[PDB]
């Protein structure tokens, strides 16, 4: 346009994003777990109780 | 500082990686302590002369402004107690005084018109005339770190830099070492082109070899 | 966590040797106090860092 | 089965009890929040300043 | 020369020198409200004296600070010893030479002073320790025989601890011969040493041999310090494996014993270590 | 100096608890005595293998009370079977003290330490192990010329730095300043683990004994009855409570001593059971015919 090399860093967002979102699967990786953490410290609770 | 991983390349440095294992373990077994010498690494920009092969004195720029060169002094004081107790000993004799002070003010004054004021005459038709203070004004530093900048100062070659300002640095292109290739961007060996093998160069020599 | 971990704390607080109600008689300025324990006898006895 | 079916009813109302009540410390939360930017811009400057 | 790694080593020691500035009112605190004679007190105090002057000569708190120094005892006195070598860390001619008064055959006033100078050496030469582990392998197996005595228990200790450091990486098949006779005696102390010693110069190979070995002699041991430095050791050897260690992962974490397990998570750590692997991060 | 020089970590096996626990509390309110019969390895680990009671006396603990006679022939009955090892230490019982030694067992101590050095003394308290906590704890003897000599922080290197206390003054300075503790832990092999985790033969067909549907009525009346005067309680809680400060209005209109709280717990509580009650009885209705 007015500054050219407008096709190299359009690409570069792009190859970003795809890591990224990879990383949020690690916030779905917790998910799972804090699903198995709260179950243990239900059992826990159990154990406490008694 | 300590490193994770070598910053060259961003690979593991096995030196590192062994030596925190054996670190983190040490209320089961204390003498495995000094294994965290093997993760400090030391951090310093090193010249190296193409024609002889040893350091260079000279200066690059580097902007402002500083993230280092600090060096904080650790202290005890116990001298203090003193200083306390007397500061509120003479304070709290004048609240005392109060009472015999009034009759005191009025035969006092007439002995400072006659004499001198304190010191000298001059001055004695206010109590005080002479108020204020003398400086008001401090921010030290204009900001901790300015970044890319504009403003220069100068640091020498093998100085304590920490990769903060390590960034910062730009060998000069008057002085004759200037990389073969280009910075890397951090802290770490690099080989400099030498324009004149021929004039005088100031040069550090390494300690071992001076003592052997 | 809050609720489990409160448990299991009030187990280690409710472990006491016996803790008891005295009253002051009076005090002594060598930095003790005489109490008299209400169903007890009397002794003199040192003071904490909070009184 | 006619026990169970009581219950699981009285558990929607103190569960619902708790729905309205997050609900109501969000908005107090709200008011505390725009007073805080105020603030915040002060605490941004003096980072700035020295 | 370049590639031996030989200058830099020089490099690091002139830069360490010129900047050298030494907050003294640190050491003198800690010295003074931290008495000698507690043992827990003492080694702290010289684990951070060792850190604080590394890799430059400094004595100067040791005879300033003599009486101080010879209040301590045991293996705290063993930890005084072994700072040394972390302050006189690299000046690689001069690295035997230093700790020559240390070393046996000049030293007998305690037996803490003869072993942790061998400790101390491995320091110094760490890295670039080749020839370093020839002279230390020596003193390991006159010494692997007998075990059975008090004064060879703490010297082969740190004899075991030296050619860790001195071998590291090298994956020098002599060192692991010579450490596996310290195991096998089932010495008291340099049990630990031996087994920790072994994967510091073995790192990352993953020999099944060695696995196999150190995986049987966990069982066999009774010694409370061996069952933990074998754990340790596995995980060590078996640096970089990824999903070939991945049928020793599963067997350590299995056992219902404690100690297994404890080197049994490293194991992970350092076979999947700077990885990005959802999988390995989900097992810990 | 040469070794760790550091008491033993008293790793007390799944038998040998359960014999000194059963053997003590049989006496109480007199005081018992015994020997535990284990194995030195390390420099700091003992495993106690196994007990045997020394017999009672009429004046209680003494050195006196110890029998040669006894000792050695109870001794000579094991060595014929070969689960004979050596004497590692004692045990005896303060059911009318907290966990430290009286003076009359330090001096008895002292013999014993003559003898093995590494032997340990263990006080069982088998008048408070009627909480779900066992309070048993271990001491052995530093001497009287080894405090002189300042060899206490010797003992102290190369552990965790955690040990035990109990109560304070007189019981406390004993513990650390004439003697020295090290924890206790339990240890076990997978077949033990095995024999003590098993119960009946009908404990893992016990989801078939369904009960007496009378007091399973009985549990359908009463916990619907309660639930109403707990939400009596409930309603006049949030008629107010509603002012600012937070704890107040708790204080106030009994929100404290929370009905709340307590209302879901019993309702939780009735309904998890209900759930297997219709459970179990389409089972068997079925099942069976």
């Amino acid at each position: 346009n007015n500054n050219s090399a407008l096709s190299n860093v359009n690409s570069d967002i792009y190859f970003k994003l795809k890591k990224l979102e990879k990383e949020y699967e690690l916030l779905t990786l917790q998910e799972d777990y804090i699903k198995d953490e709260q179950r243990h410290l239900k059992r826990e609770l159990k154990r406490a109780q008694e | 500082t300590i490193q994770l991983e070598n910053a060259d390349t961003g690979t593991l440095d096995t030196k590192s990686v062994v030596g925190l294992v054996m670190f983190s373990q040490f209320w089961y077994w204390f003498p495995l302590a000094h294994f965290l010498s093997l993760s400090f690494t030391p951090t310093t920009v090193i010249g190296i002369r193409g024609s002889d092969q040893a350091i260079p004195k000279f200066q690059m720029n580097c902007y402002a402004k500083e993230d280092a060169f600090s060096y904080p002094r650790m202290y005890e004081e116990a001298s203090g107690k003193e200083v306390e107790k007397v500061a509120t000993a003479v304070l709290s004799t004048t609240a005392r005084a109060k009472a015999r002070a009034k009759k005191t003010k009025k035969e006092k004054g007439p002995n400072e018109e006659e004499k001198k004021k304190e010191h000298e005459e001059k001055e004695k038709e206010r109590e005080t005339n002479k108020k204020g203070i003398k400086e008001t004004k401090e921010n030290d530093e204009e900001f901790y770190k300015n970044k890319y900048s504009s403003k220069p100062y100068k640091v020498d070659n093998m100085t304590r830099i920490l990769p903060q300002q390590s960034r910062y640095i730009s060998f000069i292109k008057d002085d004759r070492f200037v990389p073969v290739r280009k910075f890397k961007g951090n802290n770490g060996v690099v080989v400099l082109r030498d324009r004149e093998p021929k004039e005088p160069v100031a040069l550090i020599e390494t300690v071992r070899q001076m003592k052997d | 966590n809050d609720k489990v971990r409160f448990i299991k704390d009030e187990l280690r607080l409710l472990q006491e040797p016996g803790s008891y109600v005295g009253e002051v008689i009076k005090i002594v300025s060598d930095k003790k106090v005489l109490v008299k324990v209400q169903p007890e006898g009397k002794y003199i006895v040192d003071v904490a860092k909070d009184i | 089965i006619n026990i169970s079916n009581n219950l699981q009813k009285a558990l929607t109302v103190k569960t619902n009890d708790e729905l309205m009540v997050i609900y109501i410390s969000n908005l107090v939360r709200s008011i505390i929040a725009f007073d805080d930017l105020i603030e915040n811009k002060i605490q941004n400057k003096k980072i700035q300043e020295q | 020369n370049i590639l031996s790694g030989l200058p830099t080593c020089d490099y690091y020691n002139t830069f360490l020198l010129n900047n050298k500035n030494i907050d003294i009112g640190l050491l003198n605190k800690s010295k003074s409200s931290l008495d000698g004679k507690f043992s827990l007190f003492h080694t702290a105090v010289s684990v951070a004296n060792g850190f604080m002057h590394a890799g430059t000569t400094d004595n100067s708190f040791i005879k300033a600070n003599l009486p101080w120094l010879g209040k301590a005892q045991n293996w705290a006195k063993f930890t005084a010893t072994a700072s040394l070598g972390v302050i006189h860390k690299g000046n690689l001619l001069e690295g035997k030479k230093v700790m020559a008064p240390y070393l046996p055959g000049s030293r007998a006033s305690s037996r803490f002073i003869k072993g942790g100078s061998l400790y101390g050496l491995g320091l110094i030469y760490a890295g670039f320790g080749r020839d370093t582990t020839d002279y230390l392998k020596n003193i390991i197996v006159e010494n692997s025989g007998t075990s059975g005595d008090e004064d060879v228990d703490v010297l082969l200790h740190g004899a075991s601890l030296g050619i860790g450091l001195a071998a590291m990486g090298s994956a020098n098949i002599e060192v692991y011969e010579a450490l596996k006779e310290v195991l096998y005696n089932d010495s008291a102390t340099s049990g630990e040493a031996a087994a920790l010693g072994m994967g510091l110069c073995m790192l990352g190979t993953g020999k099944p041999e060695a696995i196999h070995d150190m995986f049987t002699y966990s069982q066999e041991t009774q010694h409370g310090n061996i069952t933990r430095g074998l754990a340790v050791g596995l995980a060590l050897i078996n640096y970089g494996r990824q999903e070939l260690a991945d049928d020793l992962i599963t067997k350590m974490l299995a056992s219902d014993e404690s100690l297994l397990r404890y080197g049994g998570a490293f194991t992970i750590a350092l076979a999947y270590a700077g990885t990005g692997n959802n999988s390995a991060v989900k097992r810990l | 100096t040469g070794r760790d020089d550091t008491k033993e970590t008293v790793y007390i096996s799944s038998i040998a608890l359960l014999k000194m626990l059963k053997h003590g509390r049989a006496g109480v309110p007199m005081e018992v005595m015994g020997l535990m019969l284990g194995e030195f390895v390390d420099d700091y680990t003992v495993n106690v293998v196994d007990v045997f009671a020394m017999p009672q006396s009429g004046t209680g603990v003494s050195v006196e009370a110890v029998d040669d006679v006894f000792q050695a022939k109870m001794m000579d009955m094991l060595k014929q079977t070969g689960r004979d090892q050596m004497v590692v230490g004692w045990y005896h019982s303060h059911p009318g003290f907290g966990c430290w030694l009286s003076s009359v067992d330090v001096n008895t101590q002292k013999s014993f330490e003559q003898l093995n050095s590494r032997a340990v003394a263990v006080v069982v308290d088998p008048i408070q192990s009627v909480k779900g906590k066992v309070v048993i704890d271990a001491f052995r003897l530093i001497d009287t010329g080894a405090l002189i000599n300042n060899l206490e922080p010797r003992q102290t290197t190369s552990n965790t730095g955690l040990l035990n206390k109990a109560n304070i003054q007189a019981l406390i300075h004993g513990l650390n300043r004439h003697y020295y503790s090290l924890n206790i832990d339990y240890h076990k092999t997978a077949k033990e683990t095995k024999m003590l985790m098993n119960l009946h033969k009908e404990q893992w067909q016990s989801g078939l004994k369904m009960y007496d549907y009378e007091e399973k009525e009985e549990s359908n009346l009463a916990a619907t009855k309660s639930m109403v005067k707990i939400a009596e309680q409930y309603s006049k809680r949030i008629e107010e409570e509603k002012e600012l400060t937070e704890e107040e209005l708790k204080t106030r209109y009994v929100g404290r001593q929370d009905p709340k709280k307590h209302l879901s717990e019993t309702a939780d509580e009735t309904l998890e059971n209900n759930i297997v009650s219709v459970l179990t009885a389409g089972v068997n209705s079925v099942a069976i015919k």
